């Protein structure tokens, strides 16, 4: 599908609400306890990559294709939301523009 | 040691929670019927420890009028014998008679 095959990739990362169980009967049981109380929880959460890239230096006289927005007029604009407030992208933008001598 | 115990044995354990452990209570009806120890029944409960040693021993009732006229105790007594000649065996192991016998 693409991508950066690696031996050790990053490590996932797995989160749970610790249980917390309703109020038990006075006398004992042994059996699990089925009823707890209903919670969830929210937060924020960041990531930080650092990225190593290639500079480009090619002698070609000539000018190259590049990504460029659409040059239309439009109801609505690229990649920016609408009147309801929803997100919308217009493309795949695949990497590969510039030119390379084979 | 200079004291008298607490708790019997048989009596070492907690009433309230009955024991993880099973057995075989009844044979009835071509099958096998396992019974759970516990339910304040104590007999059937599993232990670690049992009692001491010793040996039965005749019982005379401190009330002279209910025991039987024997001219001397020597036929009745335990008795050891060493070298082929009988000892009486005194005493015996620390066993307790009946209440109001000796
Ligand atoms: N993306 C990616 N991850 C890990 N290993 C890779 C990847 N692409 C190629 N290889 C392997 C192929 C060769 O055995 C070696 C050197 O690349 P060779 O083609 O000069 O690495």
């Amino acid at each position: 599908m693409g991508g950066f095959g690696l031996k050790n990739p990053p490590p996932q990362i797995l989160i749970k609400n610790t249980p917390v169980p309703a109020d038990p009967p006075t006398q004992f049981s042994s059996q699990k306890i089925n009823s707890f109380i209903t919670q969830y929880s929210t937060g924020q959460m960041t990531v930080e990559i650092e990225w190593e890239l290639r500079k480009e230096n090619s002698k070609r006289w000539n000018p190259e294709i590049q990504y460029t927005a659409n040059f239309n007029n439009s109801a609505n604009a690229q990649f920016s939301v609408n009147n309801n407030g929803l997100y919308i992208e217009d493309r795949t933008i695949g990497t590969r523009y510039l030119t390379h001598t084979l | 040691s200079m004291f008298m115990h607490n708790q019997a044995l048989d009596r070492l354990m907690n009433p309230l929670v009955d024991q993880y452990l099973w057995y075989l209570d009844a044979t009835s009806g071509n099958n096998l019927t396992f019974r759970k120890a516990g339910a304040k029944n104590f007999p059937e409960y599993f232990r670690n420890w049992i009692p001491g040693p010793g040996c039965r021993n005749q019982q005379w009732n401190k009330v002279g009028t209910k025991n039987n006229p024997q001219t001397g105790t020597w036929a009745s007594a335990n008795k050891w014998r060493l070298q082929g000649r009988l000892n009486k065996y005194a005493p015996g192991q620390p066993n307790a008679p009946a209440e109001g016998f000796l």
